[PDB]
């Protein structure tokens, strides 16, 4: 069965970068477009990015591509995310999901991590 | 010989066969293979060759650091035989810039490249290898052309340009030339809003271009000229099934003349054979990036705008990148009708594979059967770790 | 890019009944909408896709519709594991953007 | 020019004498040479060139490793001048595929290139050095041809190709071309079971092609085409000197009918003139591998099940790895008869020599003489312990 497993809380102080990541199982990873997602308060549900580990293709939201870079580690089935720079802005929770279109941009989002949270702060 | 005259009709196209591929980046791993991009195809009376934009050094070499600009005073339009790479040694220059366009009359050859800074380039005509015509930038920004061959019919030659923003209204031009010399020109009319990069065929007298919209257009633009009068219109083509990239996912009703929203302001050059309900269009797998490639038939794609697919062929699998495509026909071969062709370029490098410093691509053509053949995807088939 | 709008962000209902939510698309994104459930632990899932198709193993009470820019989820006789935000996507274009959601109480009193 | 007619008889066979060889491995070393294998000779009015499907590669490049598989996207027909190896600068691309025949007919040249997946191949026959007619896959296993030069009569160039399983039955057709164009078709007939890569020449309006069993016959199935007709038939060598690889022991009596015993499934492509006493058969020098090579007079081999040999010449010595071999002739020389020559595959690299990742090849050519001229052996002539 399809399962997303993420990375433990951050707490982390301005200034530093993090890099959490997202053990896929249950299906074949390098056919799956692999999304990530951020929620905050005032703010809500923001689409981050895509890396399709198929070719390692990648895209950003204009919004988030200087903060965010996407990468993965076939042999592990693991994807990760790093964001840089931290800034209290950044403290929210993230998650990863997986394309329900496999290589596709359609078909929804049908399978989410529990999420991450990462608080930042002095 | 005679000029040339469009004479037939295009062939019934119920699949696509292999017709050239050269490996290049395979081969250029250990071998004196220029770096290039910005490829075609295009016929003469007696053979038909591969073309492509050089950027003055070989893959191999340090000077192939910093490949990706576009704009230089090292690159060259360059033709080499069909099939083979594009090699130091054997390659012949056919000009000098960083743009152009090229098609032969029945007669001879005419070629054309562009060169010079952003805000003061021209365009300098050669007829039979000698320069005959030159034409200086109208609005002072990246004087461009189709970036694959032209058409002929009885000596006169279209070809279209345009000078001017991309991310918005630009000038095209239509330019009528025979023996390299101009004939007239005109603005560009109908209904498109923004022309980039043509790709042209002719037949019966007529000739048909599929171009870029860039600026908001998903869809395709497309303009119609007639050799004999002189004359041109332009529409957008009505089919849901978008073809420009990036773009939206299919909507299940189009827009025959206002480009199509939801992405604006990029894209890619392309092609398609608009013939009723022998229409093929092509396109991209991916609506984000330049990956895979596949042939689709459209019947009317033109004219009506909730037309599907009615049968297809794969080209290059959605993992394997791609680019730039367009059209040529061989049009002295032997026969009753016109046999439909094209190519796609095989873009490795960066900015989609990093490791690396350069830019580069092979091509893979193709052209039409009457008859239904089996399908194969051709991609470019380099191994990146190797040249780490 | 396209900007979506769920109307009202609270729906208190008493269990049984059918409630109705809705979403409101910038523009044309033809039927390229889709419906999720976040739970009050975190847990979040793909009701809907693509208008009005379900997703495996989703509880048949739970339908969507529209066209156009106007679209509708509807749960017809709530339960009590219904309590949740439920959000709109589209992806017919990118960026992808979602709804603000629309937190759904079943009222004490 | 006119279309050819095979007007002459054979000559007289009494010796072999060097034609041409490449030292393609010895030169590639240090050179941009194409890994190869599959080669073949063939001529025109004017001029014989060498011929061999490429493995888009160098054999120095790091790409070579792997090259022992034989079918992919990165194959095609190339063609050199005689007796210079197969560059990257000076080899002309004939047609893409992993399966291939070529042969002129007094006016101009036909190319044929089979590619796909082994489920969903397809032919593409070029005539002029333009595509003409496509032929899809009629068993859906692995479809595939001659893999030497096609012989033509008076405009009509027969070709036979196979589609089905090697270690069983398949079904193998006889095309008749002529201007690239189909004239018709027709199914095996005869006594042969299995018919795989052909080896023909031709000889007063008529062709013979000695062929591989594969399956079964460790004596070869031998093709007799009359161009003019359009028919054919077919049966087995009698003679007991067999001649495919592996092979049992050489036994006393032969079948004429039959395919020999003793090792099945599995074989070499190879060649004979059969010709009454003028008959000479060339086989390698090993039963269990692809070693040695000679020739062999044995009188009659056709049609007497007890002929053994009568004279023989020594090609490559025992302790020297060879491969495929077959056959050629140059239709237009001056002269009052055809002299008969061949080629011979020199394979080096994988599965024998494994110290290096990939396979490739050299070629040996002969011809015949009236003379009785001393012999010599001709090797591949590289040192493997050079590319380590
Ligand atoms: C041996 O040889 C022959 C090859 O000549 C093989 O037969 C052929 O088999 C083909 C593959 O099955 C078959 O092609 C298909 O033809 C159908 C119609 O007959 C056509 O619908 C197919 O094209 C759709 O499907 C492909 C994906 O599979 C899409 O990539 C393509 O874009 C088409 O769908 C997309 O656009 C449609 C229109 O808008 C949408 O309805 C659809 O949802 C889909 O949209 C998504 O994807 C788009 C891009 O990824 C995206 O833009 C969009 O937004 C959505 O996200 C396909 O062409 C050939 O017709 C058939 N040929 C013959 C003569 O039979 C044979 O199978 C081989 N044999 C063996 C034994 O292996
Ligand atoms: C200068 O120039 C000329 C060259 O043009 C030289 O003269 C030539 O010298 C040749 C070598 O002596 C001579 O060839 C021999 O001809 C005889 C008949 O006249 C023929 O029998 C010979 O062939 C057999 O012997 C060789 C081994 O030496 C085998 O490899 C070959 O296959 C033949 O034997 C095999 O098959 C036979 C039939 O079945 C069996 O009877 C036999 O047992 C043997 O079988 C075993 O080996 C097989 C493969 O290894 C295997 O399949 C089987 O199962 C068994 O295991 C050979 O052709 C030329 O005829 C002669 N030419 C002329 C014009 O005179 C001259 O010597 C040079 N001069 C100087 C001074 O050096
Ligand atoms: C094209 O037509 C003109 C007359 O319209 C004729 O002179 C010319 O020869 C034709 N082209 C060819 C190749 O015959
Ligand atoms: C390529 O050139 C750039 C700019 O000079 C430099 O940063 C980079 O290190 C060079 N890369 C290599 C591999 O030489
Ligand atoms: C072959 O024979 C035909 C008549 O059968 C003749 O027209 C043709 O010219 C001959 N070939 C040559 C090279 O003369
Ligand atoms: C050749 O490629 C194979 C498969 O990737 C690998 O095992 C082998 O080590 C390679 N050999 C060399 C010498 O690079
Ligand atoms: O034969 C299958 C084919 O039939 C026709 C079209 O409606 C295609 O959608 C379909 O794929
Ligand atoms: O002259 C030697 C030669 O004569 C003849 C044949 O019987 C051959 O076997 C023999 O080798
Ligand atoms: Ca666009
Ligand atoms: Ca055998």
């Amino acid at each position: 069965q399809v399962q997303l497993q993420q990375s433990g809380a951050e707490l982390v102080k301005p200034g530093a970068s993090v890099r959490m990541s997202c053990k896929a199982s249950g299906y074949t990873f390098t056919n799956y477009n692999m999304y990530w997602v951020k929620q905050s308060p005032g703010q809500g549900l923001e689409w981050i990015g895509i890396f399709y580990p198929g070719n390692g293709d990648t895209s950003y939201n204009q919004k988030f591509k200087d903060k965010a870079t996407l990468t993965a580690d076939k042999s592990s089935n693991t994807a990760y995310m790093q964001l840089s720079s931290l800034t209290s802005e950044d403290s929210a929770v993230y998650y990863c999901a997986r394309s329900g279109g496999s290589y596709r941009y359609d078909g929804g989002f049908d399978y989410w991590g529990q999420g991450t949270t990462v608080t930042v702060s002095s | 010989r005679d000029f040339n005259n469009l004479t037939k009709g295009l062939c019934t196209i119920n699949s696509w066969h292999i017709y050239g591929k050269d490996n290049a980046v395979r081969i250029g791993e250990d071998s004196d293979v220029l770096v290039t991009r910005e490829p075609y195809v295009s016929c003469d009376p007696d053979e038909c060759r591969f073309y492509a934009l050089s950027q003055g050094t070989t893959i191999r070499g340090k000077h192939s650091n910093g490949t990706i600009h576009d704009r230089s005073q090292y690159r060259a339009l360059i033709s080499w035989p069909l099939s083979s790479p594009p090699t130091v040694y054997n390659s012949r220059v056919e000009c000098i810039g960083w743009s152009s366009t090229s098609c032969h009359d029945g007669k001879t050859r005419m070629s054309i490249c562009i060169s010079g800074p952003n805000n003061n380039a021209s365009a300098v005509i050669w007829y039979n290898r000698r320069p005959v015509t030159e034409i200086n930038t109208w609005a002072r920004n990246i004087l461009r052309t189709q970036e694959s061959e032209c058409v002929c019919h009885n000596g006169v030659c279209p070809v279209v340009f345009t000078d001017g923003s991309a991310t918005g209204p630009a000038e095209t031009r239509i330019y009528y030339f025979k023996e390299g010399k101009i004939l007239k020109w005109e603005p560009l009319a109908g209904t498109a809003k923004h022309i980039e990069e043509c790709s042209c065929y002719g037949e019966r007298a007529e000739i048909t271009c599929t171009c870029r919209d860039n600026w908001q257009g998903s869809n395709r633009p497309v303009i119609r000229i007639d050799p004999v009068a002189m004359t041109h219109t332009s529409q957008y083509i009505c089919s849901p099934v978008l073809t420009d990239n990036p773009r939206p996912n299919d909507p299940t009703v189009g827009k025959c003349n206002d480009p199509y929203p939801g992405n604006n302001n990029n894209g890619v050059k392309g092609f398609s054979y608009l013939d009723g309900v022998n229409t093929w269009l092509g396109r991209t797998i991916s609506i984000a990036s330049r990956s895979g490639y596949e042939m689709l038939k459209v019947p009317n794609a033109l004219t009506d705008d909730k037309s599907k697919p009615t049968q297809g062929q794969t080209i290059v699998l959605n993992t394997d990148w791609s680019g730039y495509s367009g059209s040529f026909m061989d049009y002295w071969a032997e026969g009753e009708c016109y046999r439909a062709c094209f190519y796609v370029e095989l873009i490795r490098g960066r900015p989609k594979e990093d490791k690396v410093w350069w830019t580069s691509n092979s091509i893979v053509s193709m052209c039409s059967s009457t008859e239904f053949l089996g399908q194969w995807d051709w991609p470019d088939g380099a191994k990146i770790e190797y040249f780490l | 890019d396209i900007e979506l709008t769920q109307t009202t962000s609270s729906l208190s209902a008493s269990l049984g009944d059918r409630v109705t939510i809705s979403c409101r698309a910038s523009q044309d994104i033809s039927n390229y909408l889709n419906w999720y459930q976040q739970n009050p632990d975190g847990t979040v899932k793909l009701l809907i896709y693509y208008t009005s198709n379900l997703h495996s193993e989703v509880p048949s009470r739970f339908s969507g519709s529209g066209s156009g820019t106007d679209y509708s989820l509807t749960i017809s006789n709530l339960e009590q594991e219904d309590i949740a935000t439920y959000f709109c996507q589209q992806d017919f274009t990118l960026p992808f953007t979602f709804g603000g959601g629309t937190k759904l109480e079943i009222r004490d009193y």
